[PDB]
RNA sequence: CGAUGUUGGAUCAGGACACCCAAAUGGUGCAACCGCUAUUAAAGGUUCGUUUGUUCAACGAUUAAAGUCCUACGUGAUCUGAG
RNA sequence: ACCAUAGUAGGCCUAAAAGCAGCCAUCAAUUGAGAAAGCGUUAAAGCUCAACAAAUUCACCAACAUAAUCCCAAAAACUAAU
């Protein structure tokens, strides 16, 4: 004998029409004539921008920070597209279609000469940004399911995540850091320059406050 | 670029703790303070290395008296890593004129006036 | 019960238990009863019949079992346990038969 | 009172006298000294010297 | 059998070292005297 | 030099030539544990049964 | 303790049950309030792989591991006493506790190599010829990391790897 | 010279690492164990 | 069998076991399905 | 740069294993013979010719096989000098 | 571990679509078992899942080969170390 249990229903959700996701453009329909200096900086960090969800309760979030190119457009667009049920299930694009242009030189060249030509197009995505958001009357574990094979062909390390996950982890990362037993944190020795640390550290690890690293971020760091 | 660097007056603002702690009086401020250069200035910007100059602290291990005054209190703030900083104690009092040759100064930093009577 | 019919129980003549319902310590030879009485069992050979045999007063149970080898296994459960009982019928019934 | 190889400390246990009885055992062993350097029994003496 | 390629501790890949408790326990002590350091400064 | 100080004896047979000099024996580096059959009954039945096994349970 | 016996006689084989006498807990615990047995006794964090005395009261008369839920142990316990139990086999203590085969003590192999404190066994570890500089440098395992907080009397932790 | 922003990880300057390694979480340890109480 | 850097049942009858230090797939079924973790 | 003489051969080979042969095995869309894959194993082996300065490559005949590489593209105070 | 019977080959399109190419409904007997979550069939039949009953230690994720003369200090889990 074992007791039932009510189960989840879903008289709420609306499904829109286009359920599936819109192909994305290898090149932007205005190529960028001239030729932009590379921020890494749009990598490095945590990010301000699509760290919310919107419409739906599903997403993919960005655990480092990477550029995202038309191949990944493409595996996420027909693996996820193939995965889901159109009827039940919607999915949208939380990052833009690439507008970033990369330079490269034919191999064999000096260094020098100037600089190279626009081989193609990217995306910058920072940690902690959504990549896509997944709506429905779906429970979240099959959406899950078949959305960790999508997050881990991504360049950076990546989870699925519902709201209820999302929110979990943000919980989880406050109440670590305000358990910590050792009085030495590192905005604490960072900010009040102990020991003339500044001089090895970076500017902008005031913000970052030693959880970012370059482009990696490691969420163990309170 | 590596540069000078502010320090939020959050830092210095003591909890109540503290007092407590470092055996400072919650109502009064010491009046002067004994610095030593603990730490070498090499390896450390020159702006540092003219704070230390001009603090006397040029010599290492070597007690220094200084007004516990704001002006004061700012280039400390800037070489506090370089340095220790405890309060001047008097529990015999400031030395009379008979007293400056018999002074000495005890490392728990207290400033005993006669020394070695007979 | 599936151990019993990946087993080939055509080997066996005659299958009974007896037991008393309202003692304390039946529950094995129970189990034991119905691992026997399924369908999978019942069916790889109908040349065998099982009999239960069920009494207030012997305050004994027990489960006796013939077979063709002229041989006859028989295990008081009293102490023993279900899958004891299944087991030692197993390496017993089989090995020989 | 069990016994596992940890929960006793691996070490000897110690008993320091009554402090009553050590004073009492001081002053009797200096007294016994005194004696010996009152009566010119010690042979010859070095010493350590700061200098 | 095991070289560490080009100089020791300068380029992009370098000779691995731990930190070490002693370590810990030196910058920990340091850290202290700045914390009473910054108690004496404040009023 | 001093390797040729150390004498090695894969078990206890000496030449008594060398047992003759034998000044005294330094006490063994590491304290060995006695197996379960060292014990006496009495420490035996002095340390505690922590659990009590249900009579049913076969062993 | 319940022991099973087999009896042949005559083409009739006879099973049964028999019950013997088991020892029950000591009468007074320092902890009584306390949950898990180890706890109880206050021998959390104490007990070692060298304490047989306690270790052979789980463990079955051929040397296995009892079960869980027979004997209570809180599950972190039990896996430390596990642990102990396989490290203190291969050390060479509880010699009773080996299954008796009247053929195999007949076949000598090399005098048992004296060990102690091992966490693999030994057929299982392939032999490290590489060794590796001061900066990548294999360590070889000595002890198990379950017991990593055992109570250290000399206040260093203890050395899992060398 | 690396950028800052780079694909391989980046070994830091010593005393960084140091900072890193003191700063550590210590998570808060519990005088008894909630599961060995009553 | 397959050295693999991720083990995982093909089928119901897969079953998963450590030996010589290194985990297992065997599976009596489907011989194809044998897997050993490198 | 007050000289670290350079391609291919000859001679003699040292080494790695990411095994071409020989050994031991797992899987097969493995019946058998062949095979195709994968694991372990490096003690020993790995041909002779026509054309090219050639390394490669093509072709003839074979082999249990005619391995992939490193050694200042091993080896000119041992040789060659076709390039 | 255990167990699987009912309207019924549900209605369609197709040579056949019988829980399981596809499209639509997704009701209903029995204490209990989806107009079926995997395999399987030409369409079936046939194996399992979820359902009753039987019981109940704990069970979310986590594992990743290598080089060229010869491995590369030796060793070591406790007698008290801010
Ligand atoms: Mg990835
Ligand atoms: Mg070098
Ligand atoms: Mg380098
Ligand atoms: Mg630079
Ligand atoms: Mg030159
Ligand atoms: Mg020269
Ligand atoms: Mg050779
Ligand atoms: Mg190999
Ligand atoms: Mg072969
Ligand atoms: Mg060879
Ligand atoms: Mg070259
Ligand atoms: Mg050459
Ligand atoms: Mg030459
Ligand atoms: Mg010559
Ligand atoms: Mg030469
Ligand atoms: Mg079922
Ligand atoms: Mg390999
Ligand atoms: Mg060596
Ligand atoms: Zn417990
Ligand atoms: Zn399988």
């Amino acid at each position: 004998f074992k007791t039932l249990l009510p189960v989840p229903t879903f008289e709420d959700v609306a499904i829109p029409e286009k359920p599936k996701l819109r192909f994305v453009e290898r090149v932007p329909l205005v190529p960028k004539v001239r030729r932009e200096r590379k921020n890494l900086s749009d990598i490095r960090g945590p990010s301000t921008e699509a760290t919310e969800f919107t419409e739906g309760r599903f997403a993919i979030l960005a655990l480092g920070g990477g550029y995202l190119h038309w191949g990944h457009f493409e595996m996420m667009r027909l693996t996820i597209n193939r995965s889901m049920d159109p009827k039940n299930m919607f999915a949208l694009w939380r990052v833009p279609a690439p507008f970033k242009p990369i330079t490269r030189k034919g191999m064999g060249q000096r260094m020098g000469g100037g600089k190279g030509a626009i081989d193609h197009y990217v995306t910058p995505v920072k940690a902690g940004r959504l990549i896509v958001e997944m709506g429905g009357r779906c429970e979240f574990k099959e959406v899950q399911g078949f959305l960790d094979l999508v997050a881990h062909k991504l360049p950076f390390p990546a989870k699925a995540v519902s709201r209820e996950t999302l929110e979990k982890m943000r919980k989880d990362q406050e109440e670590r850091e305000r358990n910590n037993q050792n009085p030495w944190t590192f905005e604490r020795i960072a900010t009040a320059n102990m020991l003339g640390i500044r001089k090895v550290l970076s500017p902008y690890d005031l913000t970052h406050k030693g959880r970012y690293w370059g482009k990696f971020y490691t969420p163990e760091r309170v | 670029k590596f540069t000078r660097s502010r320090i939020p007056d959050k830092v210095f603002q003591p909890s109540p703790e503290d007092h407590e702690k470092y055996g400072g009086d919650p109502q009064y401020p010491h009046k002067l303070h004994i610095v030593t250069r603990i730490k070498s200035t090499k390896r450390r910007p020159y702006w540092e290395k003219d704070i230390i100059k001009m603090l006397g602290l040029e010599k290492a291990h070597t007690p220094q008296v200084h007004k516990n005054i704001p002006s004061v209190n700012a280039k400390l703030k800037v070489v506090k890593h370089l340095i220790r900083i405890k309060p001047l104690k008097l529990p015999q009092g400031l030395p009379t004129e008979e007293d400056m040759a018999n002074t000495c100064l005890k490392s728990n930093g207290e400033l005993v006036v006669r020394w070695l009577l007979n | 019960a599936a151990a019993l019919a990946r087993l080939g129980l055509r080997a066996v003549k005659q299958v009974r238990v007896q037991f008393c319902p309202f003692e304390k310590n039946v529950e094995s030879t129970r189990t034991f009863l119905q691992a026997v009485s399924s369908e999978k069992v019942r069916c790889t050979n109908l040349n065998c019949s099982v009999i239960a045999d069920v009494r207030h007063d012997g305050s004994e149970p027990c489960v006796d079992v013939l077979f063709g080898d002229g041989h006859r296994l028989i295990m008081r459960g009293a102490h023993l346990t279900a899958q004891e009982m299944l087991t030692a019928f197993a390496s017993h019934i089989q090995a020989r038969g | 009172v069990p016994k596992t190889s940890l929960g006793s400390p691996p070490w000897p246990d110690i008993v320091l006298p009554d402090p009553v009885e050590e004073t009492r055992h001081h002053a009797e062993v200096v007294g016994q000294v005194n004696e010996l350097i009152a009566a010119g029994r010690y042979g010859r003496l070095f010493a350590v010297v700061h200098f | 059998r095991n070289r560490i390629p080009g100089r020791q501790w300068i380029g992009k890949h370098r000779r691995p070292r731990p930190v070490s408790a002693q370590a810990k326990q030196n910058m920990i002590r340091r850290l202290e005297t700045e914390a009473e350091n910054q108690y004496w400064l404040s009023r | 030099t001093m390797m040729q100080r150390l004498h090695l004896f894969p078990d206890e047979d000496i030449p008594e030539d060398i047992l003759k000099n034998l000044v005294e024996e330094l006490p063994q580096p590491r304290k060995v544990p006695r197996r379960l059959d060292e014990y006496t009954q009495e420490e035996i039945e002095a340390f505690p049964r922590v659990w009590s096994p249900p009579e049913d349970y076969r062993l | 303790f319940r022991e099973v016996v087999e009896i042949l006689d005559g083409k009739t084989t006879i099973i049964e049950g028999r019950i013997t006498e088991t020892p029950q807990e000591s009468p007074n615990p320092p902890n009584p309030t306390g949950q898990c047995p180890i706890c109880r006794w206050n021998l959390k964090h104490k007990y070692n792989y060298e304490d047989v005395l306690l270790l052979s009261q789980f463990i079955r008369p051929h040397g296995g591991m009892l079960p869980r839920r027979i004997t209570g142990l809180c599950q972190e316990e039990h896996l430390k006493i596990e642990e102990c139990v396989k490290m203190a086999h291969r050390a060479g203590l509880l010699p009773n506790h080996r299954p008796k085969l009247p053929e195999g003590f007949v076949p000598k192999s090399k005098p048992r190599l004296n060990r102690y404190l091992t966490r693999w066994s030994p057929r299982s570890v392939k032999p490290i010829y590489n060794k590796g500089h001061r900066w990548n440098k294999v360590r070889m395992p000595v002890g198990s990391p379950l017991l990593k907080d055992n109570v250290s009397y000399s206040g260093r932790p203890l050395l899992l790897y060398h | 010279g690396s950028k800052a922003v780079t694909r391989h990880r980046r070994v830091m300057h010593f005393e960084r690492q140091k900072l890193m390694a003191v700063t550590e979480y210590i998570p808060p340890k519990p005088t008894i164990n909630p599961r060995c109480l009553p | 069998f397959k050295t693999k850097g991720v083990l995982k049942k093909r089928c119901r009858d897969c079953y998963l076991v450590k030996r010589r230090g290194r985990w297992f797939i065997y599976c009596k079924t489907n011989p194809k399905h044998k897997q050993r973790q490198m």
